[PDB]
């Protein structure tokens, strides 16, 4: 529950990217930065910083899955939360995101008031 | 058939596990206690799977697999 908690909001797309970011406003949330895709994120997830990827389960040269098991086969990034931003809840991906390590599924768009609660989980249950 | 218990859950947990659960397969027999939720399991999800999801939210000894 940091309001300043460092959204890498991987994602494609820019109004999206916009909203979220509004209603991570209207909700008091207002830390967020944008990639573009997962050698984009690996790249910059090489750098490091990242604290929550909301990522969106797809994008170019490497997507949400492989970042994820390379990020797991790895010895450094073995670890990070993704919050997997899926359109839709869907068991799959809420398991593969599960047998490669994923921490945590949203749908969008939600009001302010949704992306509340799912927020909280993930903190409940890393522990944050 | 294997009965899944879930054992110790939240305020507005029973609800939302309740409606997490909902996701990954169907609920019968829900019991709502005050903090729990026993339903059948449906057997549709390896049980190195299910525990895999649930694994979102809650962990590998809260869950158990009797018949």
């Amino acid at each position: 529950a940091d309001k300043e908690l460092k959204f890498l909001v991987v994602d494609d797309f820019s109004t999206m990217r916009r909203i979220v970011r509004n209603l991570l406003k209207e909700l008091g949330f207002n830390n967020v930065e944008e990639a573009e895709d997962g050698v984009d994120a690996l790249n910059k997830l090489q750098a490091g910083g990242y604290g929550f990827v909301i990522s969106d389960w797809n994008m170019p040269n490497m997507d949400g899955l492989e970042l994820l098991k390379t990020i797991r086969a790895d010895g450094a990034m073995s670890a990070l939360p993704v919050l997997m931003v899926t359109a839709e809840a869907k068991k799959e991906n809420i398991i593969a995101a599960a047998q490669a390590g994923a921490s945590g599924y949203v749908v969008k768009p939600f009001t302010a008031a949704t992306l509340e609660e799912k927020l909280n989980k993930i903190f409940e249950k890393l522990g944050m | 058939p294997r009965r899944i218990i879930l054992s110790r859950l939240k305020a507005g947990e029973v609800d939302l596990l309740e409606e997490e659960l909902g996701h990954l397969t169907t609920l019968t027999d829900v019991v709502k206690g005050a903090d729990s939720l026993s339903a059948i399991l449906p057997g549709d999800i390896a049980e190195d799977d299910i525990t895999a999801v649930l694994c979102f939210v809650i962990e590998a000894d809260q869950i158990t697999f009797e018949t």
